[PDB]
């Protein structure tokens, strides 16, 4: 006889080395293709 | 008087610490601390040094392992049972791994203590030091 | 050197005789084989 | 009053040989100042006589023993 | 012309950039993008550019495809439960017709100037109160105080799971202090009738009666409770006696006996944990406190839930029950108390006091007079006196340097106790 | 998420969680931040420690539960957060971290977000 | 969002704010730590004003805030300021 | 008693201010007896720095030691307290002197030239110990 009545009711960092790494790698990609496009 | 006592009772009262180091350490340790919680909240770097005698300038010591400090814990099994140039690594990964049994204990109720994270803690200490002591495979010329 | 650190606190204040007496152990490294100094002298030092 | 003392908790502790054990919390960083202070007490009436002793053996039993 | 644009296209920097501009531009729909795909939604520092080639680079790294591709039950049981139950409807029935009979004999008399000057001396005798006397429970701050009926001593647990009884008067060190089995206490009541027995609840689900022997520290385990899985918030006893509530964390507060040690009711409902419980005077409902921000009332003779009652936007912590049985109150970290009197049911309905600041821990009525003056304790330091009718807020006190957990006031309201995070128990007056 | 360990309390929510891994690497970048269980208990030991934060989702979780019974004894503020990466991360190591310590400085110019999130967490622990 | 009133022009009077966490808090480092409330001014002819003071009763959170705007208003009696809050069912942020 | 409590009495009052030099004389007279043995080094080199060492901090350091011992450390500790001098020095460098003795009559005439009855209060705290 008792009711059991129902209940009722981001962002992420990245470190040192990372940051390294994706911009070197950021930078290597666009160098290298504008040396591709000078020849 | 009282190291002896607690080296009678002390598989009741740090059953992991005494697992792993052994009885007749750990008894040693727990004496110097006065406690397990006083011994829990001492930092794992700190733990190296109790053993240690005294430092004194004509002592003349530099050891072929590279151990700056000789402790309770440099006597024990799981460090000497090994070559001699595995030594200082030992230390600093037994070390650790005593501070967090010792920090089990100290969260353990008094009437049921329980081990379990000590077995796989040796098992990490142990495979770890035969892999300090495999040595790399051979280079192709 | 247990001999030496005295001889030598005779002859010296105590931090020059301490430094000369630790500075022999050192370690002895050629190629492969290594060994800590612990009884001989090593003449290799300029104040040897 | 240092030896009633300490026979009576010595000879306390081989009667029983749970409820003691935070008086050994208590009583375990006590003995070691009180070691200190004693010990430190000697090298004040050995300043005269013999003064590198101090540093040459640093524990207190060795220490006391040899100045026996 | 093939082998020129060839090589252009099979360099990384070109390859990419040709994604880069068929990714559309907006804050939402790049964050969607990246939201759906699991990674990172936002990083420590990038504009809106920045972050939409991190679109384009991930895209071209792990070669997914295209953003195109991308994209009530009622439960038998406990016979021996609906006995007591019986018991209840006829206890709560009789004492409650007598309440309200009481109640309106105070309605003949009027007469407007005694009940004023009273009320006026009263509020006058509690912008009096300062502190008596600080002292020491152990080093965790003080979780629960409570006093006992006769008002001649203390009950104090604390963070460390460790109770000990003190002199209300005095307040030199104590009777025997005890080491319970138990680590952390929410809260202790004292049995209504014979001052012989305590209650416990604390962090380990069990709930522990105590036997308070005469003058002796001999305190007595007369039974161990069971069957919270969480830590317990808060104790009561049913003010008939023979009943004690429970409310804990599981969303479950607990209906119990106190001679059998048995559970009779389960109830749930609660969306998170139950904080706070409270019993009516006449013992006819329940009122229960929650982290869901809801109070909510119970029927516990008929099982039903009557009334929902939010008027709180945080977690309600303390509910306090007035002696007059037709309103209740709480508090939460919201810094707000409500004060819903259930009779009128239409339109007053909350009268909410601004509290304190920084919570309210812990809110009480004054027991004997049928209960006028609210004490209130909060982390603002402070504790506040309210009147029940206007609720204008009269005084406050400060004598705390730290936050205040628990306090009671005495049925005479002659000494207001209150611990704290200060570790010192402190009497008022 | 996981069933959230009940030896955790309290658990910072994902809106105090965010300003709390802020302030942590705000914090690291001017290091005044510790990091470690046990680079922690020397922050409570010595006694510079502002809060403490914790990992909840530690395996074992016993290994980092005698830092309440420390900071409830210094009387300093402590949480526990959701992700022990997240931790990790916001401290600037790549490997996960179960707890980290807030040190003290006064001259410090992140003082006022340090007690914002300090009167923020003592509000957690009832 | 909010409102501010007082009693006729020399009488005291209420502030309420209410919004996100950020600018609350740096209205209160306005009114109370930048603002001096007893620093004297010649009104156009001097005023003392010493005696003034600023004091923050509770501050808390809330289901909705019934405030469309901030806006100021001068009340002469102490009764139709309750019923300026009365509009917003804020008649108990007043404290006599 | 209880300095237990008073531990943590010098931890709340000790973040306030934080940087008063009594309340850093408190926390080192703390580790006399409180058995501390671990951070009574750091703290005393963190009680030197927080404070913009102090003659007080520095006098407490000196009597810490002289109290339990190695009397000739403590004279670098309180002579160290002296060059930046104030009353409260004087009688525990005549007491660090009473134990190592001889030299106690040439430091007279510094007293005298740091100032009536001082010298009579000086021989009233010699008969302490």
């Amino acid at each position: 006889v008792a009711h059991p009545l129902p209940e009722k009711i981001i962002k992420a960092y990245l470190t040192q080395h990372e940051r390294k790494r994706l911009r070197r790698n950021r930078r290597k990609m666009a160098r290298e293709a504008r040396e591709i496009k000078i020849k | 008087d009282i190291g002896q006592y607690i080296a009678s009772k002390i598989s009741i009262i740090a059953p992991n610490v005494c697992f792993l180091v052994g009885p007749e350490i750990a008894a040693q340790l727990i004496a110097h601390a006065g406690g397990v919680l006083e011994f829990s909240r001492i930092p794992s770097c700190n733990i190296a040094s109790i053993g240690k005698n005294k430092h004194l300038s004509h002592e003349l010591h530099t050891l072929e392992s590279g151990v700056r400090q000789e402790g309770y814990l440099f006597a024990s099994d799981m460090i000497q049972k090994f070559p001699v140039s595995v030594h200082k690594q030992m230390l600093r990964m037994l070390c650790a791994k005593v501070s967090l049994a010792a920090r089990v204990d100290a969260g353990q109720k008094n009437g049921d203590r329980n081990t379990v994270l000590a077995h796989k803690w040796k098992a990490e200490l142990s495979k770890k030091a035969r892999k300090l002591s495999e040595a790399p495979s051979i280079s192709e010329t | 050197f247990t001999l030496l650190n005295r001889l030598l606190r005779l002859i010296v204040d105590p931090n020059i005789a301490d430094y000369i007496t630790a500075k022999n152990n050192v370690v002895i490294n050629f190629k492969d084989m290594s060994h800590v100094n612990k009884y001989g002298l090593i003449r290799g030092l300029k104040f040897a | 009053q240092i030896l009633p003392k300490i026979v009576d908790l010595k000879r306390i502790l081989q009667q029983q040989e749970i409820k003691l054990l935070p008086f050994f919390n208590e009583i375990i960083p006590l003995i070691k100042s009180n070691i200190k202070l004693m010990h430190n007490f000697l090298i004040s009436l050995y300043s005269r006589r013999f003064p590198e002793l101090s540093s040459l053996i640093p524990s207190p039993l060795q220490y006391s023993k040899v100045i026996s | 012309n093939e082998s020129t644009a060839d090589i252009l296209k099979q360099l990384p920097h070109e390859r990419l950039q040709a994604v880069l501009e068929k990714i559309p531009e907006e804050d939402l729909e790049v964050r969607r993008l990246l939201s759906i795909l699991k990674k990172p939604e936002v990083v420590e520092n990038e504009d809106v550019q920045q972050r939409r080639i991190r679109l384009a680079e991930i895209l071209m790294v792990d070669e997914i495809d295209l953003e195109n591709i991308n994209n009530d039950f009622f439960t038998p049981a406990t016979s021996e439960l609906i006995f007591a139950r019986r018991f209840l409807i006829n206890y709560s029935l009789e004492r409650s017709r007598k309440r309200l009979q009481k109640e309106m004999e105070r309605h003949q008399k009027f007469n407007t100037r005694q009940e004023l000057l009273s009320r006026r001396t009263e509020l006058q005798r509690m912008a009096n109160l300062e502190l008596a006397g600080s002292q020491l429970v152990s080093t965790k701050p003080i979780s629960a105080v409570s006093l006992s009926t006769d008002d001649m001593v203390v009950a104090t647990g604390s963070w460390a799971g460790d109770l000990q009884v003190l002199n209300s008067q005095t307040l030199q060190p104590l009777t025997q202090k005890l080491d319970s089995h138990v680590g952390k206490i929410g809260a202790i009541d004292w049995h209504p009738d014979s001052n012989n027995q305590m209650i416990s609840c604390a962090e380990d689900g069990l709930i522990k009666n105590f036997q308070y022997s005469n003058e002796e520290g001999g305190l007595r385990l007369l039974g161990d409770l069971v069957g919270h899985e969480r830590r317990i918030s808060d104790v009561k006893y049913h003010p008939s006696g023979k009943f004690i509530g429970s409310a804990s964390h599981d969303m479950t507060w607990r209906l119990w006996d106190a001679s059998t040690h048995q559970e009779l009711l389960l109830q749930e409902g609660h969306d998170k944990g139950v904080f706070s419980l409270s019993f009516q005077c006449d013992g006819s409902l329940v009122c229960s406190g929650g982290m869901d921000s809801l109070s909510m009332l119970w029927d516990i003779r008929s099982g039903s839930k009557v009334m929902t009652l939010a008027g709180h936007s945080k977690p309600i912590y303390t509910v306090a029950w007035s002696p007059n049985g037709y309103q209740v109150a709480t508090g939460g970290g919201d810094g707000i108390i409500n004060v819903w009197d259930i009779r009128k049911r239409d339109e007053g309905q909350l009268n909410q006091i601004l509290a304190h600041r920084n919570i309210v821990t812990q809110v009480r009525f004054s027991k004997e007079d049928g209960g006028k003056k609210l004490v209130s304790c909060g982390y603002d330091n402070l504790i506040n006196v309210y009147s029940s009718d206007t609720w204008l807020k009269m005084g406050s006190l400060a004598g705390h340097t730290d936050k205040i957990i628990s306090l009671d006031i005495s049925n005479n309201s002659h000494f207001l106790v209150s611990g704290g995070w200060d570790r010192s128990i402190k009497l008022w007056n | 998420m996981s069933a959230p360990n009940p030896k955790a309390f309290p658990l910072a929510d994902a809106a105090l969680t965010q300003q709390i891994l802020d302030v942590v690497q705000q914090a690291a970048n001017l290091r005044q931040l510790k990091k470690g269980a046990n680079e922690a208990t020397k922050t409570l030991n010595r006694g510079i420690s502002e809060f403490i934060i914790m990992a909840a989702d530690c395996e074992p979780i016993e290994i980092l539960l005698h830092l309440p019974l420390l900071c409830e004894d210094k009387n300093v503020p402590y949480v526990f957060v959701p992700s022990r990466v997240a931790l990790g991360r916001a401290c600037g190591v790549s490997r996960p971290v179960i707890a980290a310590s807030i040190t003290t400085n006064d001259a410090s110019a992140i003082k006022t977000q340090i007690y914002a999130v300090k009167d923020k967490i003592e509000t957690l622990l009832i | 969002k909010g409102l501010c009133l007082r009693i006729r022009d020399d009488g005291p009077g209420i502030i309420i704010v209410v919004g996100n966490e950020k600018s609350c808090k740096f209205y209160e480092n306005l009114v109370m730590k930048r603002i001096k409330w007893n620093e004297d001014f010649e009104l156009h002819i001097k005023m003392d004003m010493h005696n003034n003071s600023i004091s923050k009763t509770w501050e808390g959170y809330l289901q909705d805030c019934k405030f469309k705007g901030w806006f100021m208003k001068v009340c002469n009696d102490q009764d139709s300021l309750l019923r300026t809050l009365g509009q917003f069912d804020s008649e108990h942020f007043y404290s006599p | 008693g209880n300095l237990d409590q008073a531990e943590l009495l010098v931890t709340q009052a000790l973040q306030k201010f934080p940087s008063n030099a009594l309340l850093w004389v408190e926390q080192i007279k703390l580790f006399k007896h409180g058995n501390k043995s671990s951070l009574k080094k750091t703290i005393f080199q963190d009680a030197l720095r927080r404070t913009q060492n102090d003659h007080r901090v520095l006098l407490e350091i000196g009597v810490s030691f002289y109290a339990e011992a190695q009397y000739e450390t403590s004279l670098k500790w309180l002579e160290r307290a002296l060059k930046k001098c104030y009353g409260d020095t004087w009688v525990w460098l005549f007491r660090t002197y009473a134990r190592l003795g001889k030299d106690t009559v040439d430091l007279y005439n510094m007293f005298d030239q740091c100032e009536c009855t001082p010298r009579e209060i000086l021989l009233r705290l010699m008969n302490d110990k």
